[PDB]
């Protein structure tokens, strides 16, 4: 199993970030899997953002939801997630790891820094 | 606030030592799903353990949890070089996934 | 040749309380002992005929209904127990002979913020026969004429959700059951091996 993450690394105030998490060894058809993102400050703690099940039933973070519309496509194998109004707290790094019931985000991928100012 | 970590920790190289991820938050469910992450400096956090007593192939044999009630006790035998580094719990609670505060783990 | 067991046991997607998933299984050299390399199998008590003597005795028709339940009402599918899933969505014969088969199953089922996708009928005006299932969706009474398609004193849809996530305790989890029907009495020996 292996996750890629890509998209813009650098992104301006009040702006809509994407990005592309391509994934292979395993796909969304099979029950029980579902893909993730996570996100985390430098030097502070991981955070959650959104989930995309395997049967199209799609959940976000309660906090920060009513934004970043977490997409897919099941041919190419790849998610999307797009979160807009970009603000100078958005500024950290970014995982798309693969999450099983009991064992909650067992693979993850590499990780891409993006910065949010002027 | 949702879960809670102590600050660091630092045991004498070869010995034991125990981490507490103390819940501190009435209603997270029968806290059964605790999940524990190796944060090595700057890469991308590794499964160490998870489902409390159970581990996943592929890692060492002396990583082992626990649970005291309402936390999961993240226990480390043989203290090796190797494991100075970054250590955090994670855990559903009823509308979503919440992470620990951090802890750091530094061998002297 | 064998017959439908990996395909009534690895189901993707089961059904729910009140759509349970009829089938007949016939014509078939029946090995009653695949099930046993599936699961634990929390739940498994067969009436009427021993599970350790079971792969020799020969049967007339033998359905399978599958379908998925809570965690502390599995006890209620068994012959003359009354509850809320058996004496509103679900309900089988005293004289029943055959057996029930359940697993816990949240590994497949269980979201995390509910999954919304299996319902159970919570209100009726009277109970059920014996395998009679009804699909009909209307809008329950309120004793007068009712607050249809509105809201007021008691209008109540008469589905429920059951809503599993992975924070509920063991006895909110959700479950696996196929219930098997046999015939035993002068049979043209038709499933057997």
């Amino acid at each position: 199993i292996t996750l890629k993450e890509s998209g813009p690394t650098l992104v301006k105030p009040t702006q809509t970030l994407t990005l592309t998490c391509t994934f292979s060894g395993f796909s969304l058809s099979t029950g029980g899997v579902s893909v993730g993102w996570i996100r985390q400050p430098p030097g502070k703690a991981l955070e959650w953002l959104a989930l995309i099940y395997w049967d199209d039933d799609k959940r976000y973070s309660p906090s920060l939801e009513s934004r970043l519309t977490i997409t897919k496509d099941t041919s190419k194998n790849l998610v999307v997630l797009t979160l807009t109004n970009m603000d100078p707290v958005d500024t950290a790094t970014y995982y798309c790891a693969h999450k099983t019931i009991p064992t909650i985000f067992d693979y993850w991928g590499q990780g891409t820094l993006v910065t949010v100012s002027s | 606030s949702a879960l809670t970590q102590p600050a660091s920790v630092s045991g004498s190289p070869g010995q034991s030592i125990t981490i507490s991820c103390t819940a501190t938050s009435s209603d997270v469910g029968a806290y059964q799903y605790v999940s524990w992450y190796q944060q090595y400096p700057g890469k991308a956090p590794k499964l160490m353990i998870y489902e409390v007593s159970k581990r996943p192939s592929g890692v060492s044999n002396r990583f082992s949890g626990s649970k005291s009630g309402n936390t999961a006790s993240l226990t480390i035998s043989g203290l090796q070089a190797e494991d100075d580094a970054y250590y955090y719990c994670n855990s559903y609670t009823t509308s979503s996934v919440v992470f620990g505060g951090g802890t750091k783990l530094t061998v002297l | 040749n064998l017959c439908p067991f990996d395909e009534v046991f690895n189901a993707t997607r089961f059904a729910s309380v009140y759509a349970w998933n009829r089938k007949r299984i016939s014509n078939c050299v029946a090995d009653y002992s695949v099930l046993y390399n599936f699961a634990p199998f929390f739940a498994f008590k067969c009436y009427g005929v021993s599970p350790t003597k079971l792969n020799d005795l020969c049967f007339t028709n033998v359905y399978a209904d599958s379908f998925v339940i809570r965690g502390n009402e599995v006890s209620q599918i068994a012959p003359g127990q009354t509850g809320n899933i058996a004496d509103y969505n679900y309900k089988l014969p005293d004289d029943f002979t055959g057996c029930v088969i359940a697993w816990n199953s949240n590994k497949l089922d269980s979201k995390v913020g509910g999954n919304y996708n299996y319902r159970y009928r919570l209100f009726r005006k009277s109970n059920l026969k014996p395998f009679e299932r009804d699909i009909s969706t209307e809008i329950y009474q309120a004793g007068n004429k009712p607050c249809n398609g509105v809201a007021g004193v008691n209008c109540y849809f008469p589905l429920q959700s059951y809503g599993f996530r992975p924070t509920y305790g063991v006895g909110h989890q959700p479950y696996r059951v196929v219930v098997l029907s046999f015939e035993l009495l002068h049979a043209p020996a038709t499933v057997c091996g």
